[PDB]
């Protein structure tokens, strides 16, 4: 199994799940 | 064999990212939907068009006379007219009520303007020739910084506005 | 040389290369004052002793992106997607063309120029109405843009060419990816150009008295979002076909290659509300339309990764790295055209994640216009295309001249490559961080320096930037220079064939290729796509045109 290139496409899952939950919240807290 | 069997288990695994791809991207589209049915909604523009003549917006009308731009237009809601040009804002101070709803009018009688107020979610581009309509409703008094966030000419980085909102 | 006879291409190559990698290296000297700018230091007193004709932050700002984002890009896409092309078939473009495409781009470059050093079109790259600049600067753009009218023409020339000596052959996959590159970006070009002809030429002359900045902002956009994908493209042509041989491997799959190129194909051009969101007179169930496509274009990139990251992890296993992790030692780190566009697609990670957040229709009202927005795009143009560009310069130019790379060369070359993408990463901190804090984009922030108190921290991260950048930049001229002007020559190095990797093949392949090689009717489905997305906005804002004045406000 590719293990390396799932723990890429891991990494960049958990970036855009910061990055997205983040400024949502940010836009609540604005609101 | 190696080469046959990495290439089978490569795809295998990209066909289960993929699917979890399309999951996470609907599961945002849900949450964007969600902010579309709540009053944090008010802060995107009217669709509609609605024209002026930039050339007459300061000498008739009601972005005339910046001293009577707040109008009571609901029980609790208030419209005001505001005008972004080279280089400020027109009235400042904005003077509004806490709790109440307001309905920003925002046009230019020159060239694109910005108009972000500071901890809000207000963010719009102001066009001559053109209204932006956003709506806002402020839970906390003080000031609050209108700040012009698109490139407008030399004055552009002095471009600065007031809100008070009042208890 | 007997080289460039049998193989001219190779000549009108190395001129499209140089003249982009100078734009560049002009361009790039006013990056470190502007990073130093967005750390409150005022550089500007002293930039304009060393070039006197700069008159101000904006005109910087305006040669900065149309040097950069504008010039270099396109003709390092037109050096690229022509002659990779041409190699793979073994055939020669059509010569007469190829020199025809390099004086177009030549000449509007100069009558551009003229006007934005003389400080006549200080309206930044997006030229929004009714900022109003000297005609030059819209007939030199007009012209420099439309040189690839004829890039396209002599890619579908040898795409028809190739295929008539090979009827029921499948493009090869290299030219099949140039072939939807080209077709996509002559729709994408459309809004730029009709802007151009309907509204800013005939205004600049003075033909017509006001322009419509709802519309002129609407077809710019057309093009604005898909230029973009026109940038990338010829890094991704690359990193698919040429880094898996320089890592030590293959390509682990042609068709989720071919597929990727074919979803932007459809889904490049129709999302450009995506940089309206924030405009007035556009409904919001639009914005809300083209926020979900612009989700889907995101797509062909995730696959990207999949498909990248487990060919480098195949190269690694096949140069005996174990484990989770061994994989990434065993690659061949030594080598700057191995490394420039991996570390690039390490910064593309929270260069694609800020990406999706902008897209997100409403969460765009916390960073639209800020310095979040160019700590996104750095990430993604100023560090991954850019670094691959600069990669291929150690394969790319001794093919191309018969030049060597030095060991010292190479050496240089990895220092020049980490500097640039640390100043870029330790710059996106900076800016990112400024911009949740409200500081806005396109501004001179340094000549109000009590305006931003809460933003000193940031701040720090861009005069670190700053300073590096600067560092990695004067390297990269004098590496440029060094290997230009070096008067060793080794002529079998010009008749070398290019690096281009092996593919593993699957029993699968031959069905999903075919599909995919139906270039006609996915060009069809893609223009289709275009009409659905703006026919409609644009038939409600041409019923109802409100031009106004022109305005100098510099
Ligand atoms: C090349 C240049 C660019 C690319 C690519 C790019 C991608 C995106 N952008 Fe963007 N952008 C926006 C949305 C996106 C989205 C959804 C994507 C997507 O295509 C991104 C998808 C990318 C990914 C999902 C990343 C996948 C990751 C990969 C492929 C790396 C894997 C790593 C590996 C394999 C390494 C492993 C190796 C080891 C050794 C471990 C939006 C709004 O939706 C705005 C307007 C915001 C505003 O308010 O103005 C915007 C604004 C800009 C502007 C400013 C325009 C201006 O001046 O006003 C520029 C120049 C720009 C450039 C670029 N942008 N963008
Ligand atoms: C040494 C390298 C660089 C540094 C330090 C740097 C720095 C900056 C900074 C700080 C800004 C923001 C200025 C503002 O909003 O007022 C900016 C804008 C920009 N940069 Fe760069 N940059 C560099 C290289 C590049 C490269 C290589 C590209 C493209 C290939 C690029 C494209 C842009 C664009 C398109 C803008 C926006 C212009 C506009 O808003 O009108 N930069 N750069
Ligand atoms: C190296 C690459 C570049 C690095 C980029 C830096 C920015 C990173 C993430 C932004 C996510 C948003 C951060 C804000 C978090 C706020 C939060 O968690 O919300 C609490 C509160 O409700 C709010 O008011
Ligand atoms: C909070 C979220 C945290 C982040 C989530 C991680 C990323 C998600 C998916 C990775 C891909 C999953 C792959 C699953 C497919 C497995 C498969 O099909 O493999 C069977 C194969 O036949 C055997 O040889
Ligand atoms: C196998 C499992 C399958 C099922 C998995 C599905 C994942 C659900 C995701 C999102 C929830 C959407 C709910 C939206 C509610 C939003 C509430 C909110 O954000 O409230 C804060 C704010 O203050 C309000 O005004
Ligand atoms: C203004 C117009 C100048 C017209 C330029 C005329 C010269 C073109 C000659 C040509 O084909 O140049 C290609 C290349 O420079 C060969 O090395
Ligand atoms: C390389 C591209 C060069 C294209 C040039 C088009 C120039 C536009 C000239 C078209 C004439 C338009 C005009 O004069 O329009 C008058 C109008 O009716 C007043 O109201
Ligand atoms: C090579 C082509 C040259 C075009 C020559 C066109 C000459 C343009 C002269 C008219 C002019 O500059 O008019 C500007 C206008 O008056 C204010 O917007
Ligand atoms: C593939 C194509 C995707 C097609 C499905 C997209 C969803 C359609 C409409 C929702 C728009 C609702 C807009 C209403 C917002 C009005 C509002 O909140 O006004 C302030
Ligand atoms: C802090 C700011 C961010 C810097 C991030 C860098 C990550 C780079 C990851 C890739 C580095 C790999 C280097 C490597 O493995 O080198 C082997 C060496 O040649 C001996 O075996
Ligand atoms: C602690 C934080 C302080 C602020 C950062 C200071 C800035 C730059 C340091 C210089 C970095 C230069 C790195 C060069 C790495 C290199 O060339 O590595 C070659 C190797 O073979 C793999 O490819
Ligand atoms: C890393 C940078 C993270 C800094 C994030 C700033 C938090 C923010 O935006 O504050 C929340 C909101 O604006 C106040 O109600
Ligand atoms: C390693 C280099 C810098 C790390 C970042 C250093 C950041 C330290 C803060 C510096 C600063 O400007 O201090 C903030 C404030 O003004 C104090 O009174
Ligand atoms: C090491 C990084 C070098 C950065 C040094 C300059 C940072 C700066 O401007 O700090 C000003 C200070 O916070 C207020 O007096
Ligand atoms: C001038 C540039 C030519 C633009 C070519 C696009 C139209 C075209 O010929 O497309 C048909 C398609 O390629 C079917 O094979
Ligand atoms: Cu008004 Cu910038
Ligand atoms: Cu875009």
């Amino acid at each position: 199994k590719p293990k390396g290139a799932l723990a890429v496409i891991l990494v960049l899952t958990l970036t855009i799940l910061v990055f997205w939950l983040g400024v949502y919240a940010v836009f609540f807290a604005r609101g | 064999v190696d080469e046959h069997k990495a290439h089978k288990a490569i795809l295998a695994y990209e066909k289960g990212w993929l699917a979890f791809s399309l999951a996470m991207l609907f599961v945002f589209i849900a949450l964007i939907a969600y902010t579309l049915a709540t009053h944090t909604a008010g802060v995107i523009p009217a669709g509609k068009l609605e024209r002026v003549d930039p050339t007459t917006v300061r000498q008739e009308g009601p972005w005339a006379d910046p001293a009577q731009a707040v109008v009571q237009t609901g029980p609790n809601q208030y419209t005001v007219y505001v005008l972004a040009f080279a280089f400020g804002y027109q009235p400042n101070p904005i003077e509004v009520p806490q709790g109440a709803e307001i309905v920003f009018k925002i046009t230019s009688p020159d060239v694109i303007h910005g108009f972000h107020v500071e901890g809000t979610n207000i963010n719009v581009e102001v066009l001559p020739g053109e209204v932006s309509t956003v709506r806002y409703t402020f839970k906390r008094p003080g000031e609050y910084r209108i700040i012009c966030n698109q490139y407008c000419g030399l004055g552009h980085q002095n471009m600065f506005g007031t809100i008070v909102v009042k208890e | 040389s007997r080289v460039y006879e049998a193989y001219p291409e190779k000549k009108a190559t190395l001129y499209f290369l140089v003249l982009g990698f100078l734009a560049l290296i002009v361009g790039s000297l006013f990056g470190p004052f502007q990073a130093l700018n967005y750390g409150n230091v005022d550089a500007y007193p002293l930039l304009k002793r060393l070039l006197p004709f700069v008159q101000s932050y904006y005109q910087g700002l305006t040669l900065h992106g149309v040097l950069n984002a504008i010039v270099f890009t396109q003709l390092f896409a037109q050096a690229i997607m022509v002659y990779l092309p041409a190699r793979e078939l073994n055939m020669r473009p059509n010569m007469g063309l190829m020199w025809l495409s390099w004086w177009m781009a030549f000449i509007g470059l100069v009558v551009a120029a003229l006007p934005l050093l003389a400080n006549e079109a200080t309206v930044l790259y997006t030229f929004y109405p009714p900022l109003k600049g000297h005609w030059a600067f819209y007939l030199g753009a007009s012209v420099f843009v439309l040189s690839t009218w004829v890039s396209i023409y002599i890619v579908l020339d040898l795409w028809r060419r190739w295929k008539a000596a090979n009827p029921g052959k499948v493009t090869p996959l290299v030219t099949y990816m140039a072939v939807v590159f080209w077709l996509m970006w002559f729709l994408a070009s459309l809004g730029l150009v009709l802007e151009a002809v309907l509204f800013l030429l005939p205004w600049s002359f003075g033909l017509v008295e006001g322009v419509d900045p709802l519309v002129a902002r609407t077809l710019f956009w057309w093009t604005g979002h898909p230029i973009v994908y026109f940038w990338l493209l010829p890094a991704y042509a690359i990193i698919y076909t040429i880094l898996p041989k320089q890592a030590g491997g293959k390509l682990v799959s042609d068709p989720m290659a071919r597929l990727a190129f074919l979803l932007f194909l459809l889904l490049s051009t129709p999302v450009g509300f995506h940089h309206q969101f924030a405009d007035p007179g556009i409904d919001p169930t639009w914005k809300m339309i083209h926020s979900v496509l612009t989700l889907f274009v995101a797509v062909p990139s995730l696959m990207t990764a999949f498909t990248v990251a487990a060919s480098l992890e195949f190269a690694g296993r096949l140069r005996g790295g174990r484990g989770l992790f061994g994989w990434i030692r065993a690659l061949p780190w030594d080598n700057p055209a191995f490394v420039a566009p991996v570390l690039g697609l390490l910064g593309f990670i929270p260069g694609g994640a800020g990406g999706i957040v902008n897209a997100s229709f409403t969460l765009d009202y916390v960073v639209h216009n800020t310095a979040w927005v160019p700590g996104h795009f750095h990430l993604q143009v100023a560090s991954l295309v850019t670094l691959t560009a600069m990669g291929s310069l150690y394969w790319l130019l001794p093919n191309l001249t018969g030049k060597p790379i030095s060991d010292a060369q190479r050496r240089l070359g990895l220092a020049v490559v980490w500097l640039w993408f640390l100043g870029m990463m330790i710059m996106a901190v900076g800016l990112h961080w400024a911009g949740l804090l409200n500081v806005p984009r396109r501004a001179y922030i340094a000549q109000v320096p009590d305006a931003y108190p809460h933003a000193a921290v940031p701040m720090v991260f861009n005069v670190l930037a700053g300073i590096v950048l600067l560092v990695a930049l004067l390297l990269f001229i004098y590496g440029l220079f060094s290997v230009l002007l070096s008067r060793e020559r080794k002529p079998e190095l010009a008749e070398a064939p290019l690096p281009f990797a092996e593919v593993i093949s699957g029993p699968e392949d031959r069905r999903l290729v075919l599909a995919m090689d139906r270039i006609g009717f996915w060009f069809a489905v893609a223009a289709i796509l275009v009409v659905l997305a703006y026919g409609p906005t644009l038939v409600q804002l041409f019923g109802h045109l409100n031009p106004v004045p022109g305005w100098r406000l510099w």
